[PDB]
RNA sequence: GCUAAACCUAGCCCCAAACCCACUCCACCUUACUACCAGACAACCUUAGCCAAACCAUUUACCCAAAUAAAGUAUAGGCGAUAGAAAUUGAAACCUGGCGCAAUAGAUAUAGUACCGCAAGGGAAAGAUGAAAAAUUAUAACCAAGCAUAAUAUAGCAAGGACUAACCCCUAUACCUUCUGCAUAAUGAAUUAACUAGAAAUAACUUUGCAAGGAGAGCCAAAGCUAAGACCCCCGAAACCAGACGAGCUACCUAAGAACAGCUAAAAGAGCACACCCGUCUAUGUAGCAAAAUAGUGGGAAGAUUUAUAGGUAGAGGCGACAAACCUACCGAGCCUGGUGAUAGCUGGUUGUCCAAGAUAGAAUCUUAGUUCAACUUUAAAUUUGCCCACAGAACCCUCUAAAUCCCCUUGUAAAUUUAACUGUUAGUCCAAAGAGGAACAGCUCUUUGGACACUAGGAAAAAACCUUGUAGAGAGAGUAAAAAAUUUAACA
RNA sequence: CUGAACUCCUCACACCCAAUUGGACCAAUCUAUCACCCUAUAGAAGAACUAAUGUUAGUAUAAGUAACAUGAAAACAUUCUC
RNA sequence: CUCUUACUUUUAACCAGUGAAAUUGACCUGCCCGUGAAGAGGCGGGCAUAACACAGCAAGACGAGAAGACCCUAUGGAGCUUU
RNA sequence: CUCGGAGCAGAACCCAACCUCCGAGCAGUACAUGCUAAGACUUCACCAGUCAAAGCGAACUACUAUACUCAAUUGAUCCAAUAACUUGACCAACGGAACAAGUUACCCUAGGGAUAACAGCGCAAUCCUAUUCUAGAGUCCAUAUCAACAAUAGGGUUUACGACCUCGAUGUUGGAUCAGGACAUCCCGAUGGUGCAGCCGCUAUUAAAGGUUCGUUUGUUCAACGAUUAAAGUCCUACGUGAUCUGAGUUCAGACCGGAGUAAUCCAGGUCGGUUUCUAUCUACUUUCAAAUUCCUCCCUGUACGAAAGGACAAGAGAAAUAAGGCCUACUUCACAAAGCGCCUUCCCCCGUAAAUGAUAUCAUCUCAACUUAGUAUUAUACCCACACCCACCCAAGAACAGGGUUUGU
């Protein structure tokens, strides 16, 4: 029986896992975990958790990247915010289209 | 089974037990509805349709004369002495269609039945058997072979000799002058003519009646059947002879 | 349980106290405090 | 369970399907009964199939053996030395099919829990983390309250 | 201790009431409603027992409806109250009727002598 | 590596057939198994009760001479439970077999022995080589618990997820029964092996045969009838009755015996005090030396005393200086066997795998710890509406002019009713709401509408009843639901 | 943002309620006929045990614990102590 | 008894020999507060924490023992009394 | 204990409590309250009960005429009586056994924590405390002190209520032993007010380190009384604690008295007597190494105070008791030694308030203003601290083990 039940916390464990490993990385470049995943989500990047994770161990470069992206698109969400509506919109926070 | 109680420990009252209150079928008023059930006669019913669907197959032949033991060889009816059954009632259902000429002997006929014979040229008689004598006439052979002397058939009962003598019913024990009378009057009701039987080329067939006291056509009380043998064995003291003709 | 007056205050069911919670007065605010203003 | 019993890392034999895909499966060694209900669906199996099987795999040398038996076995032997025996009692032609095909596919390594649904020899293109990655570096690398020059 | 001093009173339901709602088909003898005391009145085609039950004396369809209440001469109780009414005042009560849904019958051809 | 494990015979069970039955010499009804003496005593006589009737009081099947059938009919009966014929009918019948057991089985049986009891009576356990033991350094090994080889390292229902890695990290309140609800500090269980618990009619249903007929006389039949398959546990009282066995213990009695130093008084149911009898108080002991004892201290000790021997009174009874004493360690009435597998609405127990539907208004009852009928629930079958609901419609009397309901086309939906056959549930908990009782107490009690629980998961700290959420598998994917507690204060003319 | 077995995603799907009820399979045994390293189709039945203060037997735990025993010397003759 | 003390014997403890009983679901068997079928070694939050004997103690394990004898229930018994 | 009406249950039906109210166990008039028969209702089953068109026969052309008024006004089966018709139970325990009461402590079995007594838990009427209000009492004066009618809270010690754990057992009073804890403080400490002169008191704030007696009757906890004390506190801990003890009481079997009953036997009654097991498996614990509290005496002093009577505080000194830790010189029990009745040693702190300076608020104001003193200890220091002679012997060391000595191993 806890054979069987374990595969549920298995798979919760396993996020909370990823979570703690990209917080980590996040604050390394000075991003809280909450501005990186939600950033990069408002740039059509749907990398999951799992992979992100591995990227922060393994390819520590393009998650500099990946984290200037999220830190580039969170700064053209403050301006957009702040102005009026005369700016026009962020270089990278263009939607594309699928039709 | 449940859990404990009586109906897991298999404990439950009798059938019929209501738990104390009064049980249905007590609180109930006791009513004669079966009263005497085991001494009432029993008829069981002949119809013409069913007599006229024999005839038709082969199973019953018109051409001699019909009586239980006819009716049971060919499996038309059956009859169970022990359960209170005293022989066949001739029933009307079939009377439009029927159109067989027979001489027919039952225990018990309708009128209308009765004319449905007599207006094909027919004839029909009642005639009554004894518990012992119905079982005898429907299964004779069984009798044959424990070996008794043919018993003599009893009369009616007290209650049963007013239908027995009358000739509105074909009684076998009333008055043979009395027949044409009653055989016309059913020709007036129903709207038929009479036929002359006398003048019918099986009228002697037609006319064929056992005597009251006879089980079977053509064999007297107190004669002993040899089946293996195929003889008859009939007895000679004046003793005997005056018993078994009287 | 109890009845629907009691002596004391009764304690309500959860459901109902975030009713009361969301459903309170909210006073006019002004854009600038009046007492700022000639 | 996973702890009661053992485990093994994804892995291939000799890095098959890198240069070309080679069959694992080497040899098929059936065993049926002439007479016996058991053997029915494996007596048909051998009627039409196996030959047919046989000109599609010409790299696996099946081994038909007619003898008195109460429990029919297919015995399937792969490049790596496994050996695997699984009885087709009382199976029907079909089952006996898809059994045969399974045997065919796979590698014969153990079939025990794989830790891992992955496995790579080079992980990290650019270099795996170590606690100085995003570090900046000081002039005369000098250590937090260090005095230079004394 | 002590005992209570009130006995009695525990008569069950009786289940009265109406049978029949509005609009509801009646069959000739079914009761459309049972009462205590006179509540609805009995209308067209509309019969009372002697425990004030209504049935319905013809097959149609249960209407309620209000009436002006005029009771028998002969009811001194009724009779006493509506004399003492006020001038212009009329009493109004609430009755049911069956509205017959088939005719008597009809006339068929038999024969051509 | 020990302890052990393993075996196939001994015999036994049920039938058939057949009627049955002893004997060397000597001893044996007196105290049986005792060579040898004067007596005369002589056998029969209704079973009862448990139990069923849900108490119990009339009553409650027990081979009685042919299987079958008549027939569960006539008839009997608190006409209740239940009991139950006859006339009549009428067949077969060749011992030497087995879908019986195989050492916890089958007879209790290796034996009615050992052992237990005064007696009647109760009553076991077990053996295993081979052709040869005149082959005995012979028949290899492998298997329960318990141990040994080989004690132990923070932390916890002892595992799971895992991991390079046993542990360290994270998740996780044994099982069974019983309950509204159990990690419960409620029940049972040291562990291993073996043994140990659902028996059948009435109908109906399914599948064959034949069919207005069916069936290898009986019986049934307005498509029936014949055959088959498939549903009804185990252990346990205190009791009652019958017939035996017991007064070597003890109560009392009968016959014929024995014991009682010394001192005082000399008369003694007199005093002191040994032997002896009894057992007042304390301590010890409490599976003890003892199923009533030991140590000391005490009562009596020539008497209504104590005591050896043989005998008598026997359970509806005896005996009793009445303590309901004592009658073989347990007497409000002994013990043994039998009726007897007594009965238990009461507790406990009830054995392979997998899936599915499934939670409950009430009435009556010597009934509320239980039952029967409804209700709910389950399976099969039939054919037709079921649920949700638009107007219109449903009371006056009276203080709350309440939330609502009933009826109901349309519409959105797929159920509903009927037929057939049954079981279990009928000891209920908290929450919201309308009330009643109590004290506008209760985790209180009583109804009503709804929800949840007694089924899963997440949350509220742990958490049956609050919130979120349901339909089941794998995944090292993803979006969400509910989901965190806010607040800080008194000068004055 | 985090956060379920809710929902989506790849593949699959009869596969999470007590009492009760319906259904699909099946261990071993015996018999009929097969089979012939352990089976098949059927017919049968003393047909399946983690629990009854269950019965019998073995071995644990308490536990090497509670408890139990022999006066002294000597040449084993004897003597001494009580 | 105020108010206990000393000594001897027994028991005791250690060595040698012999060797029981009740009991026992499994145990890798801490403390505090809180919670909960309402009194927790096992749940929540904290704290404590190498392993292993021997001798004591009796606060707890709702400790062991006896299917509570009190109380109520059962259309369960029995003794005795009686207008 | 059956039946009906009303409320609870407001509007279809239905709906409970040892809930709140009122009734029934008939009466009267008919004598077609004759017969028969569609369709319906129904007390949540059944049984029973209810309403009815048409028709037959009557009545009828004056009768709210046709199943009478009335709310319930009632009783199954068997059986009995009877020619028939029909009748028969306060069968009221009213779905009704044809007919049967007491008592048990001499008791028994099966069960129940489904249900009481002890304890826990829930609750807080009762009980206890605090505050709010300002009538009244206090010579005046509400608040030195006490306090009515009420109000708002807290406590969980009483008597009750509930029936949730336990009846295959959670041992029931008081005492002995050892006590842990709360502070709502009885004594000792520090303070504010006083109708506080002083000595005594009353009241409130703060303080739980330390302490809080011995006797007579009673089973007693209590209570009364005697003699003391600085004081003889209140409570919780399964009314702490029976695998530590006690068994006088309560509460089995015997017996007596008064009383009840025909008796058996019984009563909150009194009275005499009456068996208290356990060899410790687990948890916990077995030298908190070591700062002390209080009374009295002298002195201050017959001083401060006071009309007088009376009569202190602080410092200073001495001597005791208790507690903790040791010791044997003497005494005593005793005698290579252990002991008390003997002797020796014993050290810090308490935070309630009372005062300056001085703002908000240019005075003042001890200040949840910045700040200054009474006013504070890292509680102090003390104790402990080495180690392969170790086979054996001795020992003031010790259950074993360990420890000390052997330069005291013929
Ligand atoms: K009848
Ligand atoms: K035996
Ligand atoms: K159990
Ligand atoms: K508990
Ligand atoms: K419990
Ligand atoms: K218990
Ligand atoms: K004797
Ligand atoms: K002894
Ligand atoms: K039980
Ligand atoms: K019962
Ligand atoms: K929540
Ligand atoms: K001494
Ligand atoms: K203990
Ligand atoms: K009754
Ligand atoms: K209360
Ligand atoms: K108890
Ligand atoms: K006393
Ligand atoms: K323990
Ligand atoms: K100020
Ligand atoms: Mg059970
Ligand atoms: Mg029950
Ligand atoms: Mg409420
Ligand atoms: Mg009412
Ligand atoms: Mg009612
Ligand atoms: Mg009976
Ligand atoms: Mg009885
Ligand atoms: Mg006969
Ligand atoms: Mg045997
Ligand atoms: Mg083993
Ligand atoms: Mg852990
Ligand atoms: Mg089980
Ligand atoms: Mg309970
Ligand atoms: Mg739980
Ligand atoms: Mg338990
Ligand atoms: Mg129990
Ligand atoms: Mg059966
Ligand atoms: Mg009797
Ligand atoms: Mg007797
Ligand atoms: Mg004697
Ligand atoms: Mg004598
Ligand atoms: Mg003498
Ligand atoms: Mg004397
Ligand atoms: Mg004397
Ligand atoms: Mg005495
Ligand atoms: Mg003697
Ligand atoms: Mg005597
Ligand atoms: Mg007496
Ligand atoms: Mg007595
Ligand atoms: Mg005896
Ligand atoms: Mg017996
Ligand atoms: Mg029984
Ligand atoms: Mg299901
Ligand atoms: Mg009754
Ligand atoms: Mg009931
Ligand atoms: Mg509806
Ligand atoms: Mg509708
Ligand atoms: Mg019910
Ligand atoms: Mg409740
Ligand atoms: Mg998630
Ligand atoms: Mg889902
Ligand atoms: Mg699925
Ligand atoms: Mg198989
Ligand atoms: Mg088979
Ligand atoms: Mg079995
Ligand atoms: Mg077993
Ligand atoms: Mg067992
Ligand atoms: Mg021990
Ligand atoms: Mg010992
Ligand atoms: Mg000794
Ligand atoms: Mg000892
Ligand atoms: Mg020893
Ligand atoms: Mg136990
Ligand atoms: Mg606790
Ligand atoms: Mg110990
Ligand atoms: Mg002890
Ligand atoms: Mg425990
Ligand atoms: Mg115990
Ligand atoms: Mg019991
Ligand atoms: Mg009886
Ligand atoms: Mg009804
Ligand atoms: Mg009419
Ligand atoms: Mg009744
Ligand atoms: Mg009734
Ligand atoms: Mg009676
Ligand atoms: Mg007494
Ligand atoms: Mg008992
Ligand atoms: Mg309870
Ligand atoms: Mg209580
Ligand atoms: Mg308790
Ligand atoms: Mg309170
Ligand atoms: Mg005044
Ligand atoms: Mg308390
Ligand atoms: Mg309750
Ligand atoms: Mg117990
Ligand atoms: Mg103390
Ligand atoms: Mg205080
Ligand atoms: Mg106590
Ligand atoms: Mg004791
Ligand atoms: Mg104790
Ligand atoms: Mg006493
Ligand atoms: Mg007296
Ligand atoms: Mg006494
Ligand atoms: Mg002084
Ligand atoms: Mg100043
Ligand atoms: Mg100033």
């Amino acid at each position: 029986v806890k054979c069987t039940k374990a595969r549920y916390l298995k798979k919760k464990n396993m996020r909370t896992l990823w979570i703690n490993r990209i917080t980590a990385a996040s604050q390394e470049h000075g991003l809280k975990y909450p501005a990186l995943i939600g950033n990069l989500v408002k740039c059509q990047v749907e990398l999951n958790r799992k992979v992100l994770a591995d990227l922060a161990i393994y390819e520590p470069k393009t998650f500099k990247s990946l984290a200037a992206l999220a830190s580039r698109r969170r700064h053209e969400g403050f301006a957009a915010a702040l102005g009026d509506g005369k700016e026009p919109e962020g270089i990278f926070s263009r939607v594309v289209q699928y039709h | 089974r449940g859990h404990k109680g009586e109906r897991q420990r298999g404990t439950r009252p009798r059938l019929g037990f209501e738990g104390g209150q009064t049980p249905f079928y007590i609180r109930i008023p006791k009513y004669g509805f079966n009263e005497g059930h085991s001494f009432r006669r029993q008829y069981k019913p002949l119809s013409l349709n069913r007599l006229q669907y024999l005839i038709d197959l082969g199973r019953v032949d018109p051409s001699q004369p019909i009586d239980l033991t006819q009716l049971v060889n060919g499996r038309g009816v059956t009859i169970q002495p022990l359960k209170r059954d005293y022989g066949v009632q001739l029933v009307e259902e079939g009377a439009d269609t029927f159109t067989a000429k027979v001489n027919i002997e039952v225990q018990l006929a309708s009128e209308l039945a009765i004319a449905a014979i007599e207006k094909n040229g027919g004839v029909v008689t009642t005639a009554f058997y004894d518990p012992r004598s119905l079982d005898i006439v429907c299964k004779p052979v069984p009798f044959f072979l424990r070996g008794q002397p043919i018993p003599k058939r009893m009369l009616p009962p007290e209650e049963l000799v007013p239908y027995y003598t009358d000739a509105k019913n074909r009684g076998y024990l009333a008055d043979p002058a009395k027949f044409p009378e009653a055989r016309l009057e059913l020709a007036r009701k129903y709207g038929y003519i009479l036929p002359d039987i006398t003048k019918d080329e099986l009228f002697k067939m037609l006319c064929t009646r056992k005597d009251p006291r006879q089980i079977f056509f053509g064999l007297a009380p107190g004669w002993v059947v040899n089946m293996a043998d195929k003889k008859i064995l009939k007895p000679t003291d004046e003793n005997l002879l005056k018993y078994y003709t009287s | 349980g109890s009845k629907a007056v009691t002596r004391h205050r009764r304690v309500m069911h959860f459901q109902r106290q975030k009713l009361m919670a969301v459903t309170e007065y909210i006073p006019p605010k002004p854009a600038i405090h009046p007492s700022c203003l000639p | 369970t996973a702890r009661g019993t053992p485990s093994r890392f994804l892995a291939s034999v000799l890095h098959n399907g890198l240069g070309r895909y080679v069959q694992q499966l080497q040899r098929l060694s059936f065993s049926v009964s002439r007479d016996g209900a058991s053997s029915r669906g494996a007596r048909e199996f051998v009627e039409r199939e196996v030959i047919d099987f046989a000109r599609r795999n010409p790299g696996v040398v099946i081994y038909v053996n007619s003898r008195p038996c109460c429990v029919p076995r297919v015995v399937a032997e792969y490049l790596n030395g496994a050996v695997r025996e699984e009885s087709i009692h009382c199976k029907s032609v079909e089952e006996i099919s898809t059994l045969v095909q399974k045997l065919a596919d796979q590698s014969g390594l153990d079939v025990i829990r794989i830790r891992k649904p992955f496995h790579t020899d080079n992980p990290s293109i650019q270099g795996q983390w170590h606690p100085f990655t995003n570090k900046p570096t000081t002039f005369r690398g000098l250590r937090p309250r260090e005095v230079q020059d004394p | 201790g002590g005992s209570s001093k009130n006995l009695g009173g525990k008569s069950s339901g009786r289940r009265q009431g109406i049978k029949k709602m509005e609009g509801h088909y009646v069959h000739a003898g079914n009761i459309i409603a049972t009462q205590r005391h006179f509540r609805w009145h009995p209308g067209a085609h509309v019969g009372v027992g002697k425990n004030k039950c209504l049935y319905a004396l013809e097959e149609g369809i249960v209407r309620y409806t209000k009436e002006v209440y005029v009771p028998h001469p002969r009811n001194t109780e009724a009779v006493d109250l509506i004399t003492r009414l006020p001038k212009g005042a009329v009493l109004y009560k609430t009755f049911v009727h069956v509205v017959p849904a088939k005719p008597e019958g009809t006339f068929k051809l038999v024969a051509m002598l």
